[PDB]
Formats: structure tokens, C-alpha cells, sequence
DNA sequence: AGGAAAGTCCCC
DNA sequence: TGGGGACTTTCC
């Protein structure tokens, strides 16, 4: 009898939402989804069908996998775990009423007391450890559940937690998203100042990366560059071939250093110099 | 006879409130001075003077009338939003030097509100004229913590509160008063009331100094609709419009209005808008006007970036 | 659901 | 005595 995640929980681009806000509005969809075939957070029992409970909740997304501060609300959610009985004529089963809401870093105390005062910890790690600072900006979902043995009573199954999920809001843990953009053609020597409008990236750690496979090379500009958080103005790379003849049709998208995300990336036409 | 005139009024335009939360010293109440090397600050002065006597500045509101606003003006002297500086020798001028507004929390209103006018109601020189005028009564004599009558407080707690509906906390003005010897002792009577222009808070977003911080092309042809990038600070994608303008000579002036759509006001940080069509597209020499961003409601424009309108 | 406002932090 | 950018929460 085992647990597996047969559809994750969209990774980067769901806002966690704090209490304070209107109360739901939404639900965490799956790795895969789109409005015409949306999806939902499922996991598939293996060896065993029937009566038991499929138990979730919010853990640290690293090493120690402590009971993370924020808390899951929807449909069956209480003291921050949904909590459940599975539907026993089935074997794979989604969740299509998962929140996540979020605490104010000042009420972080009275949470991660309540996850152990409601008596909550998958993997059992010791107060030493849940004291350590939290990452509030990414959570990873704990599948545990409970079939039932050959006898009949209550099994605790492995738990088994899913990629984990960025917020949105945490300009540093966004999606990065290019949008409009002054220009594209350049030249194979490069030196051209292009205007892009991006989405709300940091200044320190964020950097256009022309490339496409064969080359690689960021854009010239500056932390003074970059225009509230919006917009960033460098100048066309030089291209790896300083001296084309005919247009080569790299590839530039903004990068984040620390965490290494790239963004979908857009067509720049290199032109012959 | 003796009346307190402004020798200089509050910059106006440029002073970010600041929350309590944010730390003393964190600016000043300028006067309205740049003048390069030197700084300024607001300050009054008597006239037909008293020699000796006390001015004490507060806030006051906006709008039609003079009331009492939530925002505490906090610095050295001041207490409870009020600075009691005092002119009182052979000199009438009187600064009032590193002076700071308390911003107020939305939360906070009502409380500090009914704090302001009931701590007023008692003063007479804080006639019933700012709270409920149904208080019309009083004049300066005393009573620190003396009771107000019970029907009172009432009067001046539900003004405390049709009034804070009201309440612009994003701009302000100060009220100077000045009091003078009385009755031997007592800088005893109420010298008419002076109060200044307004101080917008510069941290409104509806206050933002609209600057022009980059462009695409400075240049462009005459034939209009060319998009350009236009990277600015902190606008209101419905409220703003870029503008093209020059003078023709003596007075006359010719405006083009960029266009686009709150649609094309990308995080209210850049609009992307194409030129417009200059005076006459038949041009054989380079023309060149500017182009100032520009906020609808009140006109406030900005420093202007110059563009050249080529020929076609 | 985004986008903004309202309110806080924090650093040169 | 200074001030400004952007982080966090809240509003809609």
C-alpha cells in the first residue's frame, strides 16, 4: 500500500493569500492545467482500495521538514491540515478545495505553536529544529494517508510530500514574465540599448540572458537601471560571432540568479553587424 | 493692531508623511525654499506687535472649512500635535524648524480625532468653532482636565466621527495662532488665527511628482502614431496623459497628446504610447517641442523632455 | 483574480 | 536634522 502524487500542485504562480482577504477565492490547481482542462492536486493509493483517511498538510521545503508556519484551508481543513475520509470505490483521488493561507510574520509564533499544540509533524522533527527562522515563501504539500491493514485496522501509510510551491506576491519568489518590449534586432556586435517592460523583478538578483545554445551572454545595464522593480533598460550583448554575415535568431529571457528560474523567452532577430 | 502674518508659507509639494512607525527624524516640514546652498523653513510674524507672546501651530483640514485633522504635527516643541514655540522678546519672527507630520493609520482616525477636538473643546482658543459649532462658546481662561458636560462630549464625539468620514489623511495645512500677555501674566487672548496653503502628503499615490525618467526615441516624424517606451515614476494609469506642446511666438501655444490606454500604463511605472501628428506634417526643418507627462485631475504637470519632430 | 493602496522595514 | 526604495499586508 503506497502513496504517489500522480498530478503536482502548480509550482510557481499561485499568490499565497492571507486570512484577511475576502476568504477563498481560488484553489491550488496541478503541475498541468489550463482554463479549457483545468486539474487539481491528486495522489493514487497503490495496493489498496477502500475505507481510511487521506490526511494533508504544509511542511518546511527543505531538510527539515517541519511543520511550515502557513496554514491549508478549504473543504475539510482545520487547524491548518485538510483532513478527510477518501472515497473508497476509487483509487486515485484529487483535491480540488486546498488554500493556503498565510500568516503576518508577527503571528509566525502562535502558528508553528499551534503545529504541535494541535499535535502536527510528519516527519517528527524536534522543537531545536522548528525554531530555526521559516522560509514563508514556499511550502510543500504532505500527502499521509491511512488504509487499512489485512486485518482491518488503521494504516498509516507513508508520507509523501510534492514539489514544492513558491508564492507569487514574494518578489523574489515570483515567476519572472517579460512583457511588452522596445526592440529586438540588434546586431552581431551587440551594443544596442532595448527597453523591456518587465514584470516586478528585483535589481540585485535578476539579469536578461541572451542566449541559444552554441552562445549564452546577459545583457549589459545596471542596478541603476532598473526602474522600480518594473522596468530594466540594458543593451544588446555582444553576439558570440562578432562578425555574422547572414541573421542567427537567439533567444533572450530574464534570469534570477539565486534561484536560477528563467522566464518563457522571446525572439531577439541578431542581425548581421 | 497686532495680527500674525506668514513670512513663509510650507513648501507644499515634497514632504512625505510619516508613519509612526518610521522613526523621529526622518525629514523635516521644509519651508518653500530650494535656493541652492541654503535651507528654509516656515515661520510667522506678528505685526503692530506685542513684544512678548506665545504662537502655537497645529493641523487644520482641506477642504471648504477649517477643522481638525487626525495627523499630529511632531518635532522638538511640538506635543500632542500642537508646537508652542514662543516670539516673545523685541524680535516677531518665529520659524517653526524641524516640524513632521504623523501619518495617521486609516484605524486610527476616529480616535485621535475625538482625542484632538474634546482636548480643544476645553481651550476656547479651540472654540467649539473647529468641533461641533453647536459647542459656539468659550475663550482661553482654563480648566486642564475639567470635565465637559456629559451631553457635551456627545456633541463633540458624533463630530468626532461625521467628520472623520471626511478626513483627507493624504494632505494637510498648518494653523498658526498666536496668544498674547493678558490681564497681567497669562499670554490670555486669542490673536486671529492664520492657516496655510495646503501640504500634500508626498507619498499619495494621487501626490507623485510626475517625472519623466527615460525615453525610447527623443526624435520621431511628424506622420504621428510611432510607439515609444516613456519610463516614468509612480503614475495613475487612469489619471495620466503624456503631452506634446510648443509656443508660437508671442503667447499661443500647440499641444499633441500621446495615445494609448490604461491598458498600455505597465505597472504605473511606464506607459507605451505613439507620438502624435505635429503642427503641420509639411515641414522641410526639423521641429522641436516637449512632451511632460501630465496628471488629469489637477493639471499638475512636470520637468518637460524636449523631442524633435523631423520632417516626413 | 489582479492591481493598488495602506502601512513598515530598512539602508546609503 | 535626512530620505528614499521596496517589502508586507490589506483593500477591492
Amino acid at each position: 500500500a503506497y502513496v504517489e502524487i500522480i498530478e503536482q500542485p502548480k509550482q510557481r504562480g499561485m499568490r499565497f493569500r492571507y486570512k484577511c482577504e475576502g476568504r477563498s477565492a481560488g484553489s491550488i490547481p496541478g503541475e498541468r492545467s489550463t482554463d479549457t482542462t483545468k486539474t487539481h492536486p491528486t495522489i493514487k493509493i497503490n495496493g489498496y482500495t477502500g475505507p481510511g483517511t487521506v490526511r494533508i498538510s504544509l511542511v518546511t521545503k527543505d531538510p527539515p521538514h517541519r511543520p511550515h508556519p502557513h496554514e491549508l484551508v478549504g473543504k475539510d481543513c482545520r487547524d491548518g491540515y485538510y483532513e478527510a475520509d477518501l472515497c473508497p470505490d476509487r483509487s486515485i483521488h484529487s483535491f480540488q478545495n486546498l488554500g493556503i493561507q498565510c500568516v503576518k510574520k508577527r503571528d509566525l509564533e502562535q502558528a508553528i505553536s499551534q503545529r504541535i499544540q494541535t499535535n502536527n509533524n510528519p516527519f517528527h522533527v524536534p522543537i531545536e529544529e522548528q525554531r530555526g527562522d521559516y522560509d514563508l515563501n514556499a511550502v510543500r504539500l504532505c500527502f499521509q494517508v491511512t488504509v487499512r491493514d489485512p486485518a482491518g485496522r488503521p494504516l498509516l501509510l507513508t508520507p509523501v510530500l510534492s514539489h514544492p510551491i513558491f508564492d507569487n506576491r514574494a518578489p523574489n519568489t515570483a515567476e519572472l514574465k517579460i512583457c511588452r518590449v522596445n526592440r529586438n534586432s540588434g546586431s552581431c556586435l551587440g551594443g544596442d540599448e532595448i527597453f523591456l517592460l518587465c514584470d516586478k523583478v528585483q535589481k540585485e538578483d535578476i539579469e536578461v540572458y541572451f542566449t541559444g545554445p552554441g552562445w549564452e551572454a546577459r545583457g549589459s545595464f545596471s542596478q541603476a537601471d532598473v526602474h522600480r522593480q518594473v522596468a530594466i533598460v540594458f543593451r544588446t550583448p555582444p553576439y558570440a560571432d562578432p562578425s555574422l554575415q547572414a541573421p542567427v535568431r537567439v533567444s533572450m529571457q530574464l534570469r534570477r540568479p539565486s534561484d536560477r528560474e528563467l522566464s518563457e523567452p522571446m525572439e531577439f532577430q541578431y542581425l548581421p553587424d | 493692531g497686532p495680527y500674525l502674518q506668514i513670512l513663509e508659507q510650507p513648501k507644499q509639494r515634497g514632504f512625505r508623511f510619516r508613519y509612526v512607525c518610521e522613526g523621529p527624524s526622518h525629514g523635516g516640514l521644509p519651508g518653500a525654499s530650494s535656493e541652492k546652498n541654503k535651507k528654509s523653513y516656515p515661520q510667522v510674524k506678528i505685526c503692530n506687535y506685542v513684544g512678548p507672546a506665545k504662537v502655537i501651530v497645529q493641523l487644520v483640514t482641506n477642504g471648504k472649512n477649517i477643522h481638525l485633522h487626525a495627523h499630529s504635527l511632531v518635532g522638538k516643541h511640538c506635543e500632542d500635535g500642537v508646537c508652542t514655540v514662543t516670539a516673545g522678546p523685541k524680535d516677531m519672527v518665529v520659524g517653526f524648524a524641524n516640524l513632521g507630520i504623523l501619518h495617521v493609520t486609516k484605524k486610527k482616525v476616529f480616535e485621535t480625532l475625538e482625542a484632538r477636538m474634546t482636548e480643544a473643546c476645553i481651550r476656547g482658543y479651540n472654540p467649539g468653532l473647529l468641533v461641533h459649532s453647536d459647542l459656539a462658546y468659550l475663550q482661553a481662561e482654563g480648566g486642564g482636565d475639567r470635565q465637559l458636560t456629559d451631553r457635551e462630549k456627545e456633541i463633540i464625539r458624533q463630530a468626532a466621527v461625521q467628520q472623520t468620514k471626511e478626513m483627507d489623511l493624504s494632505v494637510v495645512r498648518l494653523m498658526f495662532t498666536a496668544f498674547l500677555p493678558d490681564s497681567t501674566g497669562s499670554f490670555t487672548r486669542r490673536l486671529e488665527p492664520v492657516v496655510s496653503d495646503a501640504i500634500y502628503d508626498s507619498k499619495a499615490p494621487n501626490a507623485s511628482n510626475l517625472k519623466i525618467v527615460r525615453m525610447d526615441r527623443t526624435a520621431g516624424c511628424v506622420t504621428g502614431g510611432e510607439e515609444i517606451y516613456l519610463l516614468c515614476d509612480k503614475v495613475q494609469k487612469d489619471d495620466i496623459q503624456i503631452r506634446f506642446y510648443e509656443e508660437e511666438e508671442n503667447g499661443g501655444v500647440w499641444e499633441g497628446f500621446g495615445d494609448f490606454s490604461p491598458t498600455d500604463v505597465h505597472r504605473q511605472f511606464a506607459i507605451v504610447f505613439k507620438t502624435p501628428k505635429y503642427k503641420d506634417v509639411n515641414i522641410t526643418k526639423p521641429a522641436s517641442v516637449f512632451v511632460q507627462l501630465r496628471r488629469k485631475s489637477d493639471l499638475e504637470t512636470s520637468e518637460p523632455k524636449p523631442f524633435l519632430y523631423y520632417p516626413e
